[PDB]
RNA sequence: GGGGGGAUGUCCGGGUCGCCCUGGGCACCUCUCCCGGCAGCCUUCGCGGGCAGCCGUAGUCCCGGUUCAUACGUCGCCGCAAUCGCGAGGGGACCAACGGGUAACCGUUCCUCCAAGCGGUCGCCGGCGAGCACCACCCCAGCCCCGCGCCGCCCCCA
């Protein structure tokens, strides 16, 4: 197996600015009502300064990146708030969880709410003012009258109305007196009582209902640097009503909230606070400061409200721009996303007691592709699609010539201002396709000369796209859920080959069986958007797989009488336990004419289908999930891609690397542990005492360890019907691995993205707070 | 310790005596128990035992193991008889080697304690609500606050005065006053040598500094001119306690060694004066 | 490091309040192709004279004269002259 | 500089330099290698420079000049070092004729 | 971009335009963003970006 | 002139020694950067192997992690290379053969 | 590192010619004990001693890929006494080195004389003014920066 280590791709990381959990806490239940709290869809949104918003599942410590909505050039995001209704109870006592709406901004005078099914901008709304900087929705105390409150540059609190799928500027509450009073932070003390933190060192407590100014809190001069007027950067309110406010001298103020004044001034960071977060019972305060620092707060026991800075840490590489809490269903975390593009999850209730976890900054979809016949490697971001050629083998080089071995071949631009979702290529690379959520464009290429092959029928734009191996069929995922296909016809002439696309022919997915309270509650029909699309090696059977784990397959009925029919065994093909993170045909043909469909879901669930039979392969009948090797089973790396060999399937997440000889069968991170959702327990260096021993028998001999707390016949038949696997961690930040040609020998492109201080945005220091 | 035997308080002595190198045991004594040379064995613990001290009255004691703390609550109330001196002892690992510690009581009773450990790692952990963390099988989470200044070994952490302030003296020649109600730290930075030992006066008014180069100065608090000075011969010493900072295998390792005669002379025209 | 050593000789006047005041530093009191590590020093019990022996092989005799460049006398503000010591005599030593 | 050698830190002070800075430090050290009142410190810091930045001189020719110009002055400094001791013997050796 | 206005000098003739923000997202005010970055780095200065480079 | 050449050759010799060391570990597979061509790189620097120990604050020493070691290895990987894996490595027997670009 | 072995791949005499070997070249894995450091436990007041010890090299579930830095006490003007420097500008030497041009030579750096003026340091039994306030508040202009409209020029096609 030959490997090319490729760093030279400059995939741009961007600053996370916003982090929004759907819910923050759920009311606790016992294990007997786990089935009650089971179907509550819990998602986590994160927004990036290239206007990227993305939807993640925490997935019980799983952290699967599911959906990416790209935003165009000179478009970004700053604030993010989910809007979750309380649960509706049906006429039979059945429950309907809240339809969750998701709202963001664009550094503008413009709010926009995001539809998640069609996976683009549902709505916009704009009251006339300066630029909206901070916003949140009124909490519950009416039941259906809930409203946005947005603070902006010039001052005027605007009040926006969201009732029954609406988003409209209701009115202006008030504006501040002066013109230099800029608003930066907003949070709600109670139902009617809003708190804004604002530019001239002030914290205004307004009553919203009348719209009056209940009290003006005030802060003093920043006596470290100049620029007198301190800037409250972030405010929240504790669940028992006091107010906490991170500022520009890095202090953290404890305002008694009954009379709206101070009781404590804690010095936390060196540079300025950037975000606060709180436990939902009101017991853990997390401070995040521009000196790439996170600090952690618990009350000084005893006298009232004297909080304390238990400890701090330097977590990220660049500073922590936003962080948000969540606590429930056996999971108690807080996510800090910063400018170094790396969301880190922290264990809220296990802090100092459990290791944090860095997610990959890279998209879960691998975003790299290649034509091995053409030996053309490529990737894409915002609008530029870049292609390199390798021109050469490896064994030829088996040094001085590697510089010319790699080659910046092409970099193509896209008209308009959309950002590119996905792209598909022919195996010889002559044919290219680009999927924006407004348009899809085809490109013919010649060893170079390009031409823009034109698409008809579309104009609404797509998230996924796949070119058939025979280069006859083009299938896209448009509006996420609506997969369409067209034939492409290759017409040869004396100048060469050209290509014409037919009308896009819509094919229809299957009406599954889902309860209507499930269809209404949560996010709604969100999961329907197809995650992945896989052609057969002969392009004779296509399959799709959505976020719900439903898989839908189609066969090709030839006679142009070629037309794709629904596979009748698609009814037999069942829906998974979790999200199908990879799905591909084996290129190796069967002996019965069936295909073999490799499937992995994010719970490290490995399997393979005989789709024409609508049932599993017999090797999959043999090998079960616990039969998997533990290096596969305990990695917590969401497995990013497979590559194929003859009898082997190599797997790569972000970090690790695997291979499996699928012909054969099979014979540290503890498994019995019950944790909060980030990583595995500390073994050496923690501030908590891990062993505490009591002693009776004053001669010391007797001790006590005081604890710390607040298919037998199936495998019989599976063996009555009757290794080579390998793993490593030694390639850490892999964005993408794609095979290339020139148990068979194969070359491959490994492509990594180490994070460099050259890549991240620059640091900033004054004379005072110079680091070490 | 002063403690009531029947209605008569007196001084019990509390020693920590080894039985191996790796372990020791604390034995308490009356005057007359000393006279008969027999003592009450209270707790034998078993990690290279460093220290013991004792709280107001005799309600509790503390002993210092390498990674760990041994805290002793007396069992009964009021100490009716001399023989019912039994202490329910619990132990627990401090995250770093215990260089020193100092207690503070929470009050005719003792309602809780908060005890501060200081470690050669360069850290100062404080423990906040001990008696009710430990009096009640299962107990809740505990977590020291971590206060980190020095790079070298903290020689001595003491609770202050009120109990508002935490003062500290280290190798790096600088006495820190941790604010402990805010986050801040205000400090007397330039001493002639390592701050080796401090104690807080009866009232909060004076500090005593045993400066590691064999001297002592008494300060008043917040005026910081030394109202009192006493120095010694300042020479090179084969020191009995080996070190405070040589516990964790520092890059240059401290060895108590002497490599040269101590260069010195006597003065003609003033024979009372020696230069060294 | 043996090459880059610094060896200073520092001449001090005694303040009878037990104070020390400089009169003269010498930067290379025993020189050969490198600065020579100095072995020892001694005091003439009769007169103000100091004595040095070092790694070069030479013994140097130092004596206090007066800083006086061309007859005028350089004085501290009270008028007291800036006395300065100097290598009065130089002797090489027989080696066998 | 002599303090930043007294405390051993001259390494750490030097290592965080860029191209233009390196050039300026180089031209300075070249400017003052001559005066034997401080040639010790001049040559030591030049040693650290060569040790710490001699890798990218193939990338940047302008410092290579100053690198050469550093060499160039020193080339004329051993001669002054010798030409002294050439006459260095002469002045000492008259002193043995006078007796 | 948008066509600029043609004034007769007395009046103005321009073309309406909203074909820019179709269903994607609104474009930001570059001014407002730089304002935010100013308020972040009020006075303070950047360190050298990377390393040994022209 | 003898002094001149004593200098230049003592340089060359010590460089050659560290270079022999470096090529020994590179053949071993410790995946540092060694020079290929018949000409001296200007900076005679032989990128040393990582000491298994580290100097924390304040002056203390502990063991490096395997993990931080792998971090520094990631640092020392160049821009582009080939990393041929053998069947014996896949068997868990042998080690890799790597060729990095001449940096 | 050494001393050694077992095994990998290799040429030159080679051998019935094959297992490879001896003679020369060897590089590796594995075993061995002596080198260097580490840690525990028993021992003894200590010194020492014993015990079974790891590591000297590479890539991880996550993850120490962390933790960590020295006060206030009062600011400004000018002066002296010692002590050291920069130089505007005017000049020389053309030594060197670099980049061009064969070279002629140019250009840059380097060296150096004199100098208008100018700084810094230690000590002053120098003086001389004020010590929130270089701040609170509002207004008005201004610089730096950044956002957009308008021109000016220049484009090209026309």
């Amino acid at each position: 197996m030959d490997i090319h280590r490729c760093r030279f791709v400059r995939y741009p990381a961007s600053a996370i600015n916003a982090v929004a959990f759907t819910h923050s806490a759920l009311p606790v239940v016992s294990s007997s009502k786990k089935y009650l709290q089971k179907n509550i869809q819990v998602r986590l949104a994160i927004g990036r300064a290239n206007g990227d918003i993305e939807i993640w599942n925490p997935l019980n410590g799983g952290w699967y990146q599911e959906v990416i909505i790209p935003g165009g050039k000179d478009r970004s995001v700053d604030g993010l708030v989910w809007v979750t209704d309380p649960d509706e109870e049906m006429a039979d006592g059945k429950i309907i969880h809240g339809k969750s709406r998701l709202f963001s901004i664009g550094y503008t005078t413009t709010i926009t709410e995001w539809d998640l099914e069609k996976a683009r901008a549902k709505k916009h709304a704009s009251g006339q003012h300066g630029e909206i900087w901070c916003f949140g929705v009124q909490p519950l105390p009416a039941a259906q009258n809930r409203k946005l409150v947005a603070g902006t540059v010039d001052g005027n609190l605007v009040l926006y109305s969201i009732e029954d799928g609406d988003l409209k500027f209701q009115k202006t509450l008030t504006r501040t007196p002066s013109k230099k009073t800029k608003f930066v932070s907003i949070a709600f003390q109670s139902h009617n009582i809003v708190i804004v933190g604002c530019s001239n060192s002030t914290i205004c407590a307004y009553d919203v209902r009348t719209g009056t100014m209940l009290r003006q809190m005030t802060l003093g001069t920043d006596l470290t640097g100049g620029s007198k007027n301190i800037i409250v950067w972030a405010v929240k309110c504790l669940p028992n009503g006091d107010i906490v406010s991170g500022d520009s001298t890095g202090q953290v103020c404890i305002w008694d909230g009954k009379t709206y004044t101070q009781a404590q001034r804690i010095q936390s960071h060196t540079q300025d606070v950037l975000c606060l977060s709180v436990s939902a019972d009101g017991s853990k305060i997390i401070s995040g400061g521009m000196d790439r620092r996170t600090a952690v707060y618990e009350p000084m026991a005893g006298q009232s409200g004297r909080w304390s800075k238990v400890f701090h840490r330097r977590y990220h590489q660049h500073d922590v721009k936003a962080m948000a809490s969540f606590e429930g269903k056996g999971m108690s975390v807080v996510v800090s996303g910063g400018s170094d593009a790396s969301p880190i999850v922290l264990p809220l209730r296990a802090l100092g007691k459990e290791f944090h976890r860095t997610l990959p900054h890279l998209p879960q979809h691998p975003t790299v592709l290649s034509a091995p016949k053409a030996r053309y490697i490529l990737s894409w971001w915002e609008n530029e699609i870049r292609i390199w050629h390798l021109l050469n083998s490896a064994q030829q080089f088996l040094p001085l010539n590697l510089r010319k071995n790699r080659k910046f071949l092409a970099q193509v631009l896209i008209k308009g201002a959309s950002h590119i979702t996905s792209a598909s290529i022919s195996e010889d690379g002559t044919l290219l396709a680009a999927s924006t959520p407004t348009d899809v464009k085809v490109f013919h290429l010649d060893p170079l000369y390009i031409k823009k092959v034109n698409m008809t029928g579309t104009g609404l734009g797509a998230t996924r796209v796949q070119i058939s191996p025979d280069k006859r069929w083009i299938c896209w995922a448009e509006e996420g859920s609506k997969v369409m296909i067209s034939r492409v016809h290759a017409t040869e002439s004396a100048d060469g080959i050209s290509y014409t696309v037919s009308v896009p022919h819509k094919l229809h997915r299957l009406r599954r069986q889902i309860p209507k309270h499930i269809l209404l509650g949560g996010l709604g029909s969100y999961d329907r958007n197809v995650s992945q699309i896989a052609f057969s090696a002969d392009s004779r059977m296509l399959s799709v797989a959505d976020l719900a784990g439903y898989i839908d397959t189609w066969v090709l009925r030839g006679p142009a009488g070629e037309r794709w029919a629904r596979n009748p065994k698609a009814a037999m093909i069942p829906k998974l336990s979790a999200a199908p993170v990879v799905l591909s045909f084996s290129p190796t043909p069967r002996d019965d004419g069936d295909y073999d469909l490799l499937v992995v879901t994010t719970l490290k669930q490995l399997l393979i289908f005989n789709p024409l039979r609508g049932m599993l392969s017999e090797w999959s009948r043999r090998n079960t999930y616990p039969k998997l090797p533990e290096p596969f089973r305990d990695t917590r790396d969401q497995v990013k891609g497979i590559v194929w060999q003859g009898q082997r399937a190599w797997f790569y997440g972000v970090a690790s690397l695997f291979m499996f000889d699928l012909s054969q069968d099979f014979s540290k991170r503890k498994r019995g542990a019950h944790e909060s959702g980030a990583g595995s327990k500390i073994e050496k260096h923690s501030l908590v005492p891990q062993r505490i021993r009591a002693a009776s028998a004053p001669d010391g001999t007797k001790w006590e360890d005081i604890e710390m707390v607040d298919g037998s016949e199936l495998q019989r038949l599976r063996e009555e019907n009757r290794a080579k696997w390998w793993h490593t961690y030694q390639f850490r930040p892999i964005m993408g691995i794609v095979p290339i040609e020139g148990i068979p020998p194969l070359e491959v492109a490994l492509i990594e993205r180490p994070l460099s201080e050259d890549d991240l945005p620059e640091r900033y220091f004054a004379e005072g707070e110079w680091e070490r | 310790d002063a403690i009531e035997v029947a209605g008569k308080v007196d001084d019990v002595l509390l020693t920590l005596n080894r039985l191996t190198k790796s372990s020791a045991q604390i034995i308490a004594y009356n005057s007359k128990m000393l006279a008969t040379k027999t003592g009450k064995l209270l707790h034998t613990y078993d990690e290279s035992p460093q220290s013991l001290r004792s709280v107001a009255g005799g309600r509790a004691i503390v002993a210092a193991a390498k990674e760990a703390l041994h805290i002793g609550i007396l069992k009964t109330k009021k100490l009716a008889s001399w023989e019912e001196l039994a202490y329910r002892f619990v132990s627990f690992d401090v995250p770093d080697i215990i260089s020193t510690f100092d207690i503070r009581p929470i009050i005719a009773e003792l309602q809780d304690i908060d005890v501060a450990v200081g470690g050669a790692r360069g850290a100062i952990y404080v423990y906040s609500n001990l008696l009710a963390h430990l009096h009640t099988l299962r107990v809740g989470t505990i977590q020291p606050r971590k206060y980190h200044w020095h790079r070298r070994a903290v020689h001595s952490v003491k609770w202050s005065g009120d109990g508002n302030y935490l003062i500290s003296g280290g190798y790096e020649t600088v006495l820190v006053l941790w604010q402990l109600d805010t986050g801040r730290v205000d400090f007397l930075p330039h001493l002639s040598a390592a701050i080796e030992n401090i104690v807080v006066s009866p009232k909060g008014s004076a500090y005593a500094l045993h400066l590691d180069d064999n001297s002592a100065m008494v300060l008043s608090t917040a005026e910081m001119k030394p109202s009192m000075y006493v120095s010694g011969i300042q020479s090179l010493v084969l020191g009995d306690r080996p070190s405070k900072d040589a516990l964790v295998r520092r890059v240059w390792r401290p060895i108590d060694e002497i490599a040269s005669p101590l260069v010195a002379t006597i003065s003609p025209q003033n024979p009372s004066h020696m230069f060294l | 490091c043996k090459e880059r050593r610094e060896i200073y000789l520092k001449f001090w006047e005694v303040g009878a309040d037990q104070s020390l005041e400089l009169v003269t530093r010498i930067n290379d009191a025993h020189y050969t192709k490198q600065t020579e590590s100095i072995f020892d020093l001694a005091s003439d019990p009769t007169s103000a004279r100091f004595a040095t022996i070092g790694n070069d092989g030479m013994v140097r005799f130092w004596s206090p004269k007066l800083r006086k460049r061309d007859g005028l006398m350089a004085t501290r503000p009270d008028g007291q002259p800036l006395r300065s010591w100097s290598c009065s005599r130089v002797v090489p030593l027989p080696v066998h | 500089l002599t303090a930043l050698r007294h405390r051993s830190a001259l390494r750490e002070a030097l290592q965080g330099r860029d191209e233009l800075s390196v050039i300026n430090i180089l031209r300075w050290a070249g400017k003052y290698v001559a005066d034997p009142r401080y040639r010790s410190i001049c040559v030591d810091v030049a040693f650290h420079l060569i040790d710490l930045y001699a890798e990218h001189v193939g990338g940047s020719a302008e410092l290579a000049t100053q690198f050469q110009q550093l060499l160039a002055k020193v080339n004329r400094e051993v001669e002054k070092a010798e030409l002294a001791i050439v006459t260095g013997g002469m002045v000492e050796s008259l002193m043995m004729s006078v007796e | 971009k948008n066509p600029k206005d043609k004034r007769v000098g007395s009046t103005a003739y321009r073309v309406v335009s909203n074909g820019g923000d179709p269903r994607l997202a609104p474009k930001a005010k570059k001014q407002s963003l730089n304002l935010k970055q100013a308020l972040l780095r009020r006075d303070r200065v950047a360190k050298p970006r990377g390393g040994f480079f022209v | 002139e003898a002094v001149r050449l004593k200098g230049v050759i003592a340089e060359a010799a010590n460089y050659a020694k560290r270079a022999r060391r470096a090529l020994a570990d590179s053949a071993k597979g410790k995946a540092m950067t060694v020079h290929m061509s018949a000409e001296l790189p200007l900076g005679l620097k032989t990128d040393n192997k990582i000491s298994t120990e580290r100097v924390r604050s304040g002056g203390e020493i502990v063991a490096r992690s395997s993990r931080q070691i792998g971090h520094f290895i990631s640092k020392r990987r160049g821009i582009y290379s080939i990393h041929r894996i053998s069947e014996e490595m896949l068997l868990g027997a042998a080690g890799p053969t790597v060729v990095q670009e001449a940096r």
